[PDB]
């Protein structure tokens, strides 16, 4: 509908919500693969329960923008899919262990 | 107060002058020697001593914020004069 | 991860020239306290400094001049084993001087009037 | 708030394009600018004539060094060594004794001139107004050593501009 | 209103400790430590091979969309173990925040290129090679950025002379620049300007 | 400036603009490179009394970074860094150019 | 202790890259003489490499010696690249600097040098 | 046995006799001071180190004055950093305008004290004590218009070097230091009145003028003089 997103290389989406709602539905489907307790998991899969809602009850796209409180839609389209392709990064990555190893005795003391 | 060494150098006011078999005099020919004639030791010896009637003076150098940081001495010693040594200054209580 | 049963030593690695490392004996210690001041605070870290080289003078100005390039370097540490550690990675030789603290002094200010020692004070 | 530099369509009227057109065909922005070159040719230029003519400066001005006096004829300077302390570039060498009629006073005050930053910090520093930066600037030499001044240089220097340096000092002394 | 002392944001530090909080709790598997400076900045230290997940998280997670790279350098502290303190500092447009995030390496461990996560990690990375001898794994092109060609050691490290070991000069004889041992004609003059009197005493260090 | 009427038309007419009205060349509206004494004020800390250093000192207040989470040593929401930074307004003076 | 390697694993792999890096200086050097338009010989631009590898010869630590290799790449890449100019491609060999004496005796008669 | 006192808080184990100046030193704290000396007798005098008790509604002199069992030492309150901007206001209202001018320049205690724990400001508005200067030898230089009569001088001179020609003349305001005749204070330990000495009162003669604090490179070497190996 829009002539231009105002932002170089960032080109206009004529299908918003079914974009949104997509890439909504991978990420939680890339979620259920990580451990059930892991602390990632619970937050993202919130904040995209929420973001995703909201895309299902709003119909209108600058009336989604004013709720989303993410930029334009088409910011937020690639911030999903910049979310899923770090889901999947962490998937791979697991980093909800315990910690690698603990540092040497002195190496975050200041003055020193 | 400019005073000539004995090679014909002149002599600055902290006594700086070559020696005779000095090769470091070779700088100064065909040229010259960079020598202040005015002594600060001489003009301050030339300046007066102030007489006045009172135990402990104040000098600042004149000028007031111009000058040097306020000090205060005390005439007490009858044998000397009490300088301000920020500019070299004699003060003395009147005698006799 | 490889298991490498050598000492730890970057003198190949850190640039300096082979006379630096090989004629450089540095000093560890804790600097004495400054006898003008009462102050305790600048013998608190050790410090690690090189041996004195020669200074001459300038013809021109009579600066002072030098050859040694680690004349002003001055290296601060936590501990002797972490300066003596750095020395030995470091490749230079160096003389480690204990730390000498104050022993601790009994004072009473009641003493200054004692009735048959000699700690009685005849002014005040 | 914000805008936008360029983001203006243009009007497809056909006056507008044929205005559009004319411009396209003969040059009319580019006649424009010949028009203010032209201005700019027929007005007066902004050269001055030096060295007949020469910038203005202001009291504050940091040009070459010097060392001044009392009006006594008394050095200034009392060897206390904060410029040397708090000079950025360590220009400033300094060495003294007590003199012989037990002032303390410099026997050695060097300056490197080529080492220098011009920066002020040596009289801001100064108690007594002893080291201070005078209005010359057209001092440039021909050999390297001409630029390393020593205390009897500083002290002529004070001496050959001392009139301008104290009323600088005096018309600028409220403002430190 | 004490007008000569800065005053402080009590809503900044609480947002910048729970979302330290938030992060340490993603990530425990890297971040070892989280503090917040009462001038109200949020500072992450990690074990050294995270620094990819870490930086790779907070650059594209949604609550977390720090997509500027605004700096990369390291710290020299020889009396750690690990004198090398690579620091990144990231800002955050979308949440108008600012991170930094801390990590630590020696001399002959390599610490994982971030041109892969920020673009200016490149030259950033680099000069951290250059100025300190860290070694990072996997760079596109790695090599001196400021020094002289055949430059030898890295100068930025505190046991590197401040004058260096070499000085350049014309030799008329070679009819080149030649390099040679350096020699000063004035001494830089080392001042002992600390004084022996504790001035913070907020900061004093146990005796031990 | 000194310039004859006729050459200020054709500077006038060849840029468009009435270039004596913005002159680049300074005549007389400067200020004087003479002015009287000034006498600065003091500031807030040149009371002689209630002015103790201890209860205006800024450096001592300064503290050590809090440890908010150290590894040695109900559903919480989702935070972020700090409050989504809000739209931009277009400019009323002049939105475009 | 169980370190991180740089490359090499153990001792050997960082040998065979210090044999290939010093295949590639080796093959490198009339290339440098010619583009260069040096006045030494090739002899001795190939001595010049043997004679600064050999100076590493005591290195026992595979990491240093993957940094030294690496460095050398480095140094390499200037000179193929021709980054590098004759000024320092001369400065590896020390043509201007007076023989500095290594006897007790001419020490003794110079100066305080150790 | 060892008695339990605080610091601030924090437990320290202190033999009995022991002051509240060793126990902060114990804990790590430097009081500040002028008149005490760890080597020399306790003068209580310059009233520097005053120090708040939590309970007591009185400074006490940290110098001289014995802890006592569960004692909790305040430091950095507001009671003990006014006292201590006081004695320095005191101290620097009575003090010349001699820093440039004098030797102890940039290793001066008074300097650093008022830096580090005294105010940044001025309220005298009369007129300063100026003292006539004293003769004692041509090793030490007297400028007794600096002295801030610590007597540290005095009791050093007594106690260490067994010479008892050092005193206080007169008393109030007016009290000076010095030998109250032309008298040299000639020993063969003078030079450490001028180390003890905080201000610029006693300085170095031969030293005079020629240096700096700051310019000086330290070499911790030894003596060889004589065979005692300082
Ligand atoms: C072809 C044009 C011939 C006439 C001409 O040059 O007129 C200049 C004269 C310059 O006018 P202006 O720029 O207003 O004068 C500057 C000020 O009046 C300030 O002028 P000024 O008071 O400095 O005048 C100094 C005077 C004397 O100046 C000189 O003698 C120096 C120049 C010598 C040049 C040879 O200048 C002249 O006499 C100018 C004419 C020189 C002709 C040669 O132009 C006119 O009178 C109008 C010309 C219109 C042309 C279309
Ligand atoms: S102007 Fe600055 S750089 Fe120059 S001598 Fe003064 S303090 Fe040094
Ligand atoms: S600051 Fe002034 S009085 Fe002090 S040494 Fe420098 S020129 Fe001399
Ligand atoms: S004794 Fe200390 S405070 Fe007094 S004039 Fe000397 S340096 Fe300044
Ligand atoms: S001369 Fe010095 S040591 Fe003696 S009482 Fe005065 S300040 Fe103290
Ligand atoms: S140090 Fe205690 S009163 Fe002087
Ligand atoms: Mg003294
Ligand atoms: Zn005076």
């Amino acid at each position: 509908l829009k002539k231009t997103t105002g932002l170089v290389g960032l080109a206009v989406c004529e299908t918003p919500h079914e974009r949104l709602k997509i890439l909504y539905t991978k990420i939680l489907d890339v979620l259920g693969q990580i451990p059930k307790n892991a602390a990632y998991r619970k937050y993202t899969e919130q904040i995209t329960n929420e973001k995703l809602g909201m895309v299902k009850a709003e119909p209108d796209v600058k009336k989604l923008e004013e709720q989303l409180q993410g930029g334009q839609i088409e910011e937020v389209i690639l911030q999903a899919e910049n979310e899923l392709s770090l889901a999947r990064k962490m998937l791979r990555w697991k980093p909800w262990e315990p910690l690698v190893e603990e540092p040497p005795a002195n190496q975050w003391k200041w003055p020193i | 107060g400019v005073r000539t060494s004995p090679t014909g150098e002149k002599v600055t006011h902290t006594g700086q002058a070559y020696d005779d078999g000095d090769y470091r005099r070779v700088r100064f020919s065909d040229r010259q020697k960079e020598v202040n004639e005015n002594f600060a030791i001489d003009l301050i010896a030339e300046q007066p001593v102030s007489e006045v009637g009172s135990r402990v003076i104040s000098c600042d150098g004149g000028g007031g914020a111009l000058g040097h940081p306020r000090v205060y001495i005390n005439l007490d010693k009858e044998t000397k004069t009490g300088t301000c040594g920020y500019c070299g200054l004699q003060f003395r209580q009147p005698h006799h | 991860l490889i298991a490498v049963d050598e000492k730890l030593d970057i003198t190949t690695l850190t640039g300096v020239p082979e006379e630096h490392i090989k004629t450089r004996k540095v000093r560890i210690f804790v600097p004495a306290r400054n006898n003008m001041q009462s102050g305790v605070n600048n013998t608190k870290k050790w410090k690690m400094e090189f041996d004195t080289r020669e200074r001459w003078e300038n013809p021109l100005m009579g600066w002072s001049s030098t050859a040694d390039p680690l004349s002003n370097l001055v290296l601060t540490f936590s501990t002797k084993e972490d300066a003596v550690a750095f020395a030995e990675k470091n490749g230079w030789s160096f003389d480690v001087e204990e730390r000498k603290v104050p022993k601790p002094k009994s004072k009473s200010y009641g003493a200054n009037f004692s009735w048959n020692k000699r700690t009685r004070v005849s002014t005040k | 708030t914000y805008k936008f530099v360029n983001m203006r369509e243009p009007s497809m009227d056909m006056k507008s394009v044929t205005d559009r057109a004319a411009q396209t065909l003969l040059w009319t922005e580019l006649v424009r600018g010949l028009g203010m070159t032209l201005s700019y040719l027929f007005r007066e230029p902004a050269t001055i004539n030096y060295p007949f003519e020469k910038g203005p400066l202001s009291p504050r001005f940091r040009g070459e060094h010097a060392l001044r006096r009392y009006p006594s004829g008394e050095e200034r300077c009392i060897a206390c060594k904060l410029c040397e302390a708090v000079c950025p570039a360590q220009a400033i060498t300094i060495e003294a004794e007590p003199r012989a009629d037990g002032s303390r006073r410099t026997t050695r005050y060097d300056i490197d001139m080529t080492k220098c930053i011009y920066c002020g910090f040596c009289q801001e520093a100064c108690p007594v107004d002893a080291i201070v930066e005078g209005p010359n600037f057209e001092f440039s030499t021909e050999t390297h050593e001409e630029l390393l001044y020593n205390k009897e240089k500083l002290l002529n220097n004070g001496d050959k501009w001392e009139a301008e340096i104290a009323a600088n000092i005096q018309a600028d002394y409220l403002y430190r | 209103t004490r007008p000569t002392i800065r005053p402080r944001n009590d809503v900044v530090h609480k947002q910048l400790s729970a979302f330290g909080q938030y992060v340490a709790e993603i990530l425990p598997k890297y971040v070892q430590q989280v503090q917040v400076s009462c001038f109200n900045e949020l500072e992450i230290f990690i074990h050294p091979d995270g620094v990819i997940p870490v930086l790779t998280f907070l650059r594209d997670h949604t609550n977390a969309q720090f997509k500027s790279l605004a700096d990369l350098t390291a710290v020299d502290v020889p009396t750690r173990q690990n004198r090398f303190e690579i620091v990144y500092n990231l800002l955050s447009l979308r949440f108008n925040s600012r991170i930094r995030v801390k990590t630590y390496t020696d001399e002959l461990t390599p610490i994982e290129s971030s041109v892969t996560v920020y673009k200016a990690a490149n030259w950033y990375e680099r000069e951290i090679w250059d100025m300190f001898g860290v070694f990072f794994a996997n760079h596109p092109d790695l090599r001196r950025i400021l020094t002289d060609y055949g430059f030898e050691g890295h100068p930025f490290r505190k046991d590197f002379p401040l004058s260096g070991y070499v000085e350049l000069r014309y030799d008329d004889e070679v009819k080149r620049v030649v390099a040679e041992p350096v020699e000063l004609a004035q001494e830089f003059r080392k001042f002992d300007l600390n004084s022996p009197w504790e001035a913070f005493p907020a900061y004093r260090q146990p005796p031990e | 400036a000194s310039a004859t009427r006729v050459i200020q038309l054709l500077r006038n007419w060849a840029s468009g603009r009435d270039l004596q009205a913005k002159l680049q060349l300074r005549y007389q509206e400067i200020s004087k490179r003479t002015q009287p004494p000034p006498k600065l004020p003091v500031g807030p800390s040149h009371k002689l009394s209630n002015n103790y250093y201890c209860t205006r000192d800024g450096r001592r207040e300064a503290m050590p970074p809090s440890i908010v989470m150290s590894s040695q040593k109900t559903e919480k929401k989702a935070v972020t860094p700090a409050p989504p930074i809000k739209r931009w307004e277009l400019s009323k003076d002049q939105p475009y150019l | 202790t169980s370190v991180k390697p740089i490359f090499s694993r153990d001792m050997n792999e960082a040998k065979r890259r210090v044999r290939e890096l010093y295949r590639a200086w080796y093959r490198e050097v009339p290339n440098t003489v010619h583009l260069f338009q040096l006045d030494i010989s090739v002899k001795q631009g190939r001595d010049k490499v043997r004679e600064m590898f050999m100076k590493n010869a005591h290195v026992t630590d595979p990491r240093v010696v993957d940094l030294l290799v690496i460095k050398g790449k480095m140094e390499l890449e200037e000179t193929i690249n021709v980054w590098k100019q004759r000024t320092h491609i001369m400065r590896f060999f020390h043509e201007t600097e007076a023989p500095r004496p290594t006897d007790f005796l001419s020490k003794f008669y110079v100066g305080h040098d150790p | 046995n060892l008695i339990e006192v605080f610091v601030d808080g924090q437990s320290v184990m202190v033999e009995p006799g022991t002051t509240v100046l060793q126990a902060c030193e114990k804990v790590g704290m430097q009081i500040p001071r002028f008149c005490y000396h760890e080597r020399l007798s306790v003068a209580g005098n310059c009233r520097m180190c005053l120090v708040e008790i939590e309970k007591a509604p009185k400074v006490v002199a940290a110098c001289a004055m014995p802890v006592m069992k569960g004692w909790n030492i305040l430091t950095n309150s507001e009671k003990s950093k006014k006292a201590r901007e006081g004695v320095m206001e005191f101290l620097l209202a009575n003090h010349p305008l001699d820093c440039p001018i004098c030797d102890q320049g940039g290793e001066c205690d008074l300097q650093d004290q008022s830096m580090m724990f005294g105010s940044d400001r001025s309220r005298f508005l009369e007129g300063k004590r100026a003292v006539e200067d004293k003769n004692i030898g041509p090793l030490v230089k007297t400028i007794m218009t600096r002295c801030i009569q610590c007597t540290r001088c005095i009791r050093f001179a007594s106690e260490i070097a067994g010479v008892d020609d050092l005193g206080t003349t007169g008393r109030g305001n007016d009290m000076q230091v010095g030998t109250y005749i032309e008298k040299m204070f000639m020993s063969e330990l003078s030079g450490n009145i001028i180390d003890i000495c905080p201000v610029g009162a006693l300085t170095s003669k031969p030293y005079a003028f020629t240096a700096r604090p700051w310019e000086t490179r330290k070499t911790e070497s030894i003596d060889v003089m004589d065979a005692v190996g300082s």
